[PDB]
């Protein structure tokens, strides 16, 4: 209250305050499950080039 | 780099006389009724319960 | 069409000639006013940079408009709560009706 | 159902100070006032 | 699409075609798990309506916390009172807690 309001002293009443207070923040990142795979098996494995 | 600083502060000065001008409107009713008071009530004497 | 104002009605107007009611009506009407307002509350911060770290440091560099948009709601809430307490709570007791 | 505050875009609406409940009970002491006791009850006792 | 907040189980019934949800202010607001067909409701982790009763500093320097339109018990949650000061976690839980 005492930041927001710009001031080291309060006075007597309920004030509506900002938010300073920050936590730690993890990251996820999430893709479609891996399917459509090239031909690549048979292009490099192959018989004769 | 000015452009920005006028459009800044213009907005800020639009804003302060926007307010100025509903707090006068704000004023001006209260001005109305102690004119209304002083007429009604120090000229007169009001039956006007209240 | 061409809006009618109302009934056309002369009046019988005489030097010595008055009219006088013989009975009457006790007619109840209905007067609706608006007394308050809904208290919204916006969070500015959280609506200009919703859970955003480097649009609310951006936001940061345009001084106390956010901080004046948030006063100006709560003097609208405070005024609402105010006209509420000046229109209905102007007895000083709570009287009951007798049985 | 059975956090609203977060939902939204950071708006809210405050509940009004005085409930419906309270509100009643005003207008009730008012009529009850002026059926028991006319305009007397405003000017004093 | 990226985003900030918190991941909640959904109460709502996505359609099979459907990926992503939306808010009528064009914001995600709830998700399809790529991998798991499961739908997350996004809520975001950002707290502004607090308000602190205060009597004037000048008397004391007790304080009372208002958190608005939450249940007592979601409060240490809501305000993700795990990570914040242990100052502030007396105003999270305790035995003067009213609703
Ligand atoms: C004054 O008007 C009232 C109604 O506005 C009259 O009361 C009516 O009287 C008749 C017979 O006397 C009844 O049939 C009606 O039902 C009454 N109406 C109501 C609403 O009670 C009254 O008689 C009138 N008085 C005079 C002197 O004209
Ligand atoms: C994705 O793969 C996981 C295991 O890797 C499986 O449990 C899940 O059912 C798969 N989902 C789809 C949509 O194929
Ligand atoms: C080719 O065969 C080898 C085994 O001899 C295998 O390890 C490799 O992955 C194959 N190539 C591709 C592209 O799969
Ligand atoms: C808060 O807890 C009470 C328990 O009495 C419950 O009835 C109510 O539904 C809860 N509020 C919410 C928003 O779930």
């Amino acid at each position: 209250t005492k930041c927001t309001l710009k001031s080291f002293t309060v006075e007597k009443g309920i004030y509506q305050t900002s938010n300073f207070r920050v936590q730690p923040t993890e990251s996820i990142v999430r893709f479609p499950n891996i399917t459509n795979l090239c031909p690549f098996g048979e292009v490099f494995n192959a018989t004769r080039f | 780099q000015i452009d920005r600083l006028i459009t800044g502060r213009l907005q800020s000065l639009q804003t302060y006389v926007t307010q100025q001008l509903i707090r006068a409107a704000e004023i001006r009713a209260s001005a109305n009724l102690a004119a209304t008071k002083m007429s009604e009530c120090v000229l007169g004497q009001s039956k006007r319960v209240d | 069409y061409t809006m009618s104002l109302g009934a056309e009605n002369s009046v019988a107007y005489s030097n010595n000639s008055i009219a006088i009611p013989t009975n009457f009506t006790i007619s109840v009407t209905t007067e609706i006013l608006p007394v308050s307002m809904t208290k919204t509350s916006v969070d500015c911060t959280m609506y200009i940079c919703g859970d955003s770290t480097e649009c609310s440091n951006l936001l940061l560099q345009y001084g106390s408009f956010c901080t004046q948009l948030n006063r100006a709601l709560t003097g609208i809430a405070v005024e609402q709560d105010k006209n509420t307490q000046e229109v209905f709570a102007q007895v000083k007791q709570i009287y009951k009706t007798p049985p | 159902i059975a956090i609203c505050a977060q939902k939204f875009n950071g708006l809210t609406v405050l509940p009004p100070l005085l409930t419906d409940e309270m509100i009643a009970q005003y207008t009730s002491a008012l009529l009850a006032g002026t059926i028991t006791s006319g305009w007397t009850f405003g000017a004093g006792a | 699409l990226t985003g900030t907040g918190v991941l909640t189980e959904s109460n709502k019934k996505f359609l099979p075609f459907q990926q992503f949800g939306r808010d009528i202010a064009d914001t995600t607001d709830a998700v399809r798990d790529p991998q798991t067909l499961e739908i997350l409701d996004i809520t975001p982790c950002s707290f502004g309506g607090v308000s602190v009763i205060t009597p004037g500093t000048n008397t004391s320097n007790q304080v009372a916390v208002l958190y608005q339109d939450v249940n007592c018990t979601e409060v240490p949650v809501a305000i993700h009172a795990d990570q914040l000061t242990p100052t502030w976690r007396v105003y999270s839980t305790g035995s003067n807690v009213f609703q």
